[PDB]
């Protein structure tokens, strides 16, 4: 289990700092939106 | 091309940034104009003007 959220980067050490292409931010959203379908749906999901 | 200087305006949504190489694709297409420096940022999706 991983909580550090700092600039991606793999290789591309001038990311410190900005973004690009070859560096995002590591963390992205859910949409969840009631048009969307089972396809994309939130799935609640319990691994045992 | 991932090496070279004097690129300046480096951002994209797309792919994976440094995996490209590791998926592979079906055609590419390249779109080439000239824009002012000013509005480069303006070539993203989802902004109007």
């Amino acid at each position: 289990r991983d909580i550090s959220t700092e600039i991606y980067q793999a290789g591309n050490k001038p990311c410190n700092g900005v973004a690009g292409f070859n560096c995002y931010f590591p963390l992205r959203s859910y949409s969840f939106r009631p048009t969307y379908g089972v396809g994309h749906q939130p799935y609640r999901v319990v691994v045992l | 091309l991932y090496n070279l200087a004097p690129f300046f305006t480096f951002k994209c949504y797309g792919v994976s940034p440094t995996k490209l190489n590791d998926l592979c694709f079906t055609n590419v297409y390249a779109d080439s104009f000239v824009i002012r420096g000013d509005e480069v940022r303006q070539i993203a999706p989802g902004q109007t003007g």
